[PDB]
DNA sequence: ATTGCATAAGACAACA
DNA sequence: AATGTTGTCTTATGCAAT
DNA sequence: ATTGCATAAGACAACA
DNA sequence: AATGTTGTCTTATGCAAT
């Protein structure tokens, strides 16, 4: 008995178990009549493609600005990750002017080496002309993420966060509630940095300074099962790295190099 | 073996003022170069400097200098103590605790002025360049080659290889023996693929199954 | 392209939408009627009807 | 050797892992070398007290305004629910008076009967003086939640949001995208009242009318286990009501009924 | 129970300008509804029931008049919609309107009632007038008229308060499926129940229950 | 995109369906005469040879 | 009373209050220096120390 | 305040303290003569007879 | 077998 | 134009001892 | 055993 | 003064059939 099921929804819009037990249908039919309606489903597809991420050192890197109210009254620092090793290094400036961030990064380079790529947000002075030119004269790339987002830079974001904490816990472990002398700063900033960079972070047990002068990579991945988009998991890719939060798969025979949600994937046999 | 002897002096730069005054920490092992500027010869501000050359570069054994003011001083003293670095001290200007601190600072000298002929700055770069000065003529310095031989300091440092395998592990077998002999690549939820030392033949196996090697 | 709604800062999701390119975890999206192509991340957009 | 531990920690805040690799250290002296540092575990513990909820129908009420676009130019509604049995009583006005709250109850008096307390926001003529005078001559309790978290009436709030997915849907299941004539204002109030009330939501196998008019409450609830506020599970209690959310338990000699997250109960034996 | 229900349009000088009064009453509860109109229009005629039916349910017939707006085609297809059965009568008849005479005079005493113990004796203040509709609604429906041992509720809704989970079999050892049992609370994997004899609450788990009949 | 061929509630798979931009979802198929785009469920979906 | 860090709707956690009593998911804090009682849910506030 | 035993780093487990205060993560206890709170990890606390 | 433990798996938050 | 991240914490689990 | 199904369990959102 | 809620959806599981 269908058609009153049909009448209800038409003019009812009633979910399927309510119209199953009310009209004395079963599984199907309350199914395939309420998913007719267009204004039963609307929303419930929300796509989510979370994934940026360098693979060797020295080859992508992110950047962003920081307030800190301790370091008055050169409060603004300067955030720079390598995205492979995980690696920081901080700089102190008083203005977000490009000449700092000219500063910023040549101390960088002087510490991590010469990447490729770095990520940036759209700031006022990152795309300053002088910057684009100074950057081309080095001669490595320069990627900004969609202009709004402080999100796709997921990572120096987060290591912004940590840097706060760890700064924090020092200076207020010493005996400085608000904010910091001026003949503390300095060296405040190198204890953070040796703190991160040369010690362990959690669980990992591959030292970030050791991962980025030192690191290892799989020349070939192992087998795995691939939710390729078609809808299933695909059989026959081997993943590159696999990250708690997510993962690298490569293809067999188009050598394709991928940033993919660790959820779509699983080991293979 | 590196990292185990440092040395370190101070040097006048008339063409950096006002913050004439620049410091050089030199490794002895691999000669890496590490140096940071100060305007007064105070404690406070050296200190930052040694702070500094440690997080570049890490902790050493031992550091070599002069008896200048500071540098034997009770603040330097008890933080050194702290940190636990052995000092070390000598005449000023020996051939043996500044061995290498001399030819570091000329080197660094060459460089400087080098390259601020090659921005066109004579007598003295404004405030603003400095830091970026001093940063290029590190990397200068530091990765690249000005020796005859095959290994920049950073190739000599850190031992920069590029590594393929992961750590070892001695996986279970289902009759329940553990064995050695394997070497984890992907640390995957559940499952970790494990390749065979000998054949580089790979196989998915669960977590508890595999325990680390030695 | 297929119509799409896509939340703004206030958080609604407004019609009158359309995808150009499918990116990975991007997507260029262009108005109805103004004609105007702007970049948007995959997950900020949900589909229409 | 935990003295260079300590001193490493009390000069640099490091964690616990990092510090057992860094000076052949195992797992106690790292734990209870990391805990001494009162910096490195500051916020941690958040407690989440989360408990409204009445025990039989016409006890608790919630209340709260809407303002639907699609109503103009009578756009604010006034929304009830009976925490018992999440039976829905709305009405329609053109302002926030506390005269619309007046008629509001009244109607929901009139289909629901008489309640015993109303638990709403600080409205801004929700404790007026003749709205308490009229209450109180009606003989019903008022209380209202903190002022300012619009979050302890969560049941009326869901309700809001809930009737506004059905009213949207049946209005542009009409074809009816920007608004509605004032003509068909009241059909469709009507026609989600009895979508609403007379038709079981979800997966329960009971309608919200039916629930209010036929209740079930348990005399004796089952024996359960209860994580006492000691932070251990605790034995010699029972259930009263063990909703999907959250639940309520009885003493069994002090006889006291309490409401509780579902997490701290579970079944005895 | 909501088989028939009966309707009229009455008028009363005291609310104006929606002088309209609307009612409709059932057979078998006598349950009231009333509802404001500024004019009696067939849009107005959808707009009664509708509110009806929330309150009380769907209904099985209605029979009424043959009013302007009581037949008119848009009412015709909105109960065909509902699929309820009209039957129109005389406009006065007592075969068919036999409940809304109790019902007019019932309404008419208490609306005057409360409109003079309220402080009003000839119009109602526009912003008051659906107090006095809702207040009269619920004395007449709450409260039992005049010999009623129960209240029109009672009789429409039979509302008792059971205390006992539906009748529910559990897997006995033997792997059948043994009824006679209730359900007292359905837990995490878990679900107390009860033997309607013995009177015992067993926790057991959530695969291993399954309803009577 | 690939051709593929959609669930209909009269029970043909019809084909001359090709999805532009692809969701967990459902899919945004496309017409090749009629090239009008219409938003299917996943499983009203399937591919073309 | 013992100290307490409560949110506030910017979104941070400022120090300087002691709680007086305890609800089930509710609390009433007093500052120490302008002295005043301020009802907050249990979920708002976080110790020091 | 039920009497509780607190803990000290120096390895004794030391009476004369009433838990005012219990949170998820800690408990903040009051001596009876010190009359002073302070924030204890829960794990630090056990019950005084 | 029961308790305790060592680990693993999973959850939360906040960065202008 | 170009996409979340992960340290920290919590709970669950299997083993090892008892 | 393999596939599918019937069910249960878990997860997200948004409401001034 | 007085505390999140739950419909909708997705994923996982087990049994029954093949
Ligand atoms: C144009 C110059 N500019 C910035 C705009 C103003 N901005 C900048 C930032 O650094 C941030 C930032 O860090 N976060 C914090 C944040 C919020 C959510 C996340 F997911 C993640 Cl990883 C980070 N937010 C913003 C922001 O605008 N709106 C949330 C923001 C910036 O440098
Ligand atoms: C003073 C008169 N007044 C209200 C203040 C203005 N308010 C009133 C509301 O009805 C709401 C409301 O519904 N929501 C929506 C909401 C947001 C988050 C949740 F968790 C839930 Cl449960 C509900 N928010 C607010 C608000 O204040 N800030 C978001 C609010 C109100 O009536
Ligand atoms: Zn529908
Ligand atoms: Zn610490």
């Amino acid at each position: 008995p269908l058609r009153e099921a049909k009448d209800l929804h038409t003019a009812l819009h009633i979910g399927p178990r309510a119209l199953s037990k009310a009209c004395n249908i079963s599984m199907q039919q309350a199914r395939e009549v309420v998913q007719t309606c267009p204004h039963c489903n609307s929303a419930p597809a929300l796509e989510a493609g979370v994934n940026p991420r360098g693979l060797g050192p020295l080859q992508i890197w992110q950047t962003d600005f920081t307030l800190e109210p301790r370091m008055a009254p050169r409060s603004w620092l300067a955030v720079t990750v390598d995205t492979a090793s995980s690696a920081i290094v901080v700089t102190q400036h008083g203005r977000v002017t490009s000449v700092a961030v000219q500063h910023h990064w040549a101390t960088a380079i002087a510490v991590l080496g010469r990447p490729k790529a770095i990520k940036t947000d759209n700031g006022s002075c990152f795309t300053s002309k002088s910057t684009r030119e100074w950057l081309a004269r080095w001669g490595i790339a320069h990627t900004t993420g969609i202009p709004g987002n402080s999100q796709g830079q997921a990572m120096v974001e987060r290591a912004n966060r940590l840097l706060k904490d760890k700064i924090r816990v020092l200076a207020e472990g010493d005996g400085f509630m608000k904010r910091i002398p001026t003949s503390k700063q300095g060296e405040l900033l190198a204890k953070a940095m040796y703190a991160l960079n040369h010690f362990e972070r959690g669980e990992n047990t591959k030292t970030p300074i050791q991962k980025h002068w030192r690191p290892t990579v799989l020349t070939e991945g192992p087998p795995v099962k691939i939710r390729i988009e078609t809808g299933e998991w695909e059989k026959g890719w081997n993943v590159l790295v696999w990250g708690r939060g997510y993962a690298a798969v490569k293809n067999r025979d188009t050598d394709k190099v991928i940033w993919v949600p660790s959820r779509k994937v699983k080991p293979d046999i | 073996g590196p990292l185990q002897i440092w040395q370190t002096d101070f040097t006048l730069e008339p063409r950096m003022a006002p913050r004439s005054w620049l410091a050089v920490t030199v490794d002895t092992a691999s000669s890496a170069i590490v140096v940071t500027q100060h305007g007064r010869v105070t404690s406070v501000a050296v200190q930052h400097h040694w702070a500094t050359a440690i997080a570049v570069l890490g902790r050493p054994k031992a550091i070599k200098t002069d008896n200048g003011s500071c540098f034997t001083s009770k603040s330097t003293r008890e933080w050194l103590a702290r940190w636990g670095i052995a000092h070390t001290t000598g005449i000023p200007g020996n051939s043996q605790g500044q061995a290498m601190v001399e030819r570091a600072n000329r080197l660094l000298k060459d460089k400087i002025r080098v390259l601020a002929e090659g921005d066109g700055f004579m007598k003295r770069i404004p405030t603003s360049k400095q830091g970026e000065l001093l940063a290029k003529a590190m990397y200068a310095l530091n990765h690249f080659e000005r020796g005859e031989n095959t290994k920049t300091p950073i190739q000599k440092h850190w031992r920069p290889t590029v590594l393929t395998e992961g750590p070892p592990v001695k996986i279970r077998i289902e009759t329940g023996e553990w064995e050695k002999g394997w070497n984890v690549l992907v640390w995957g939820r559940g499952y970790a693929a494990v390749k065979n030392r000998d054949t580089d033949k790979v196989i998915w196996v669960p977590s508890r199954k595999v325990k680390p090697d030695i | 392209g297929p119509p799409v709604k896509i939340r703004i800062e206030t958080g609604e999701w407004e019609k009158g939408w359309n995808v150009l390119v499918w990116g990975r975890g991007y997507a260029a999206v262009k108005n109805r009627d103004t004609d105007k192509v702007i970049w948007v991340p995959s997950r900020k957009v949900k589909p229409d009807i």
